[PDB]
């Protein structure tokens, strides 16, 4: 079974948008 | 207590990057097969620091067995490797703070924060 490495993946992208409201260091 | 947790659960943990340049990076420790600390740090961006309990929806939900980490050559890291950037990113008073506030399940990370 691999659905649950999909799994992982379909949360890791949305971790990974978790952080677009985060403020930039930079300003 | 430390070294129960020790001895019965093998503390492991993981770095890789985040899909599409410089890479967004996500780290784990899991307290044998279940998540106690995830540490998210990207580009230009404050870290994300996530403890079992307080930030459980915002965590994996996987067992350690299911994630695909432990056969992803190169996933896995040094404790070290993941608890000096955990510290240098403020993790100790994050996890101190939420044990004060009674937000914290109790893992290993806690047990190493008795001290």
């Amino acid at each position: 079974g691999v659905t649950s490495e999909g799994k992982f993946d379909k949360f890791l992208e949305e971790r990974a948008k978790a952080a677009d409201r985060l403020p930039n260091l930079s300003s | 207590r430390q070294r129960e947790i020790e001895m019965n659960r093998q503390q492991r943990f993981f770095r890789i990057p985040f899909i599409r340049k410089k890479k967004g990076w996500w780290y784990a420790h899991f307290d044998g097969p279940w998540i106690a600390r995830q540490m998210e740090l990207h580009p230009d961006k404050p870290p994300i620091l996530l403890v079992a309990g307080k930030d459980d929806m915002e965590m994996c939900e996987l067992n350690l067995e299911e994630t695909g980490l432990t056969r992803k050559r190169g996933a896995e890291i040094l404790p070290r490797q993941f608890e000096e950037i955990w510290e240098r990113c403020g993790g100790i008073q994050y996890l101190q703070n939420a044990i004060e506030s009674r937000q914290a399940r109790p893992t290993y990370a806690t047990a190493m924060l008795q001290s």
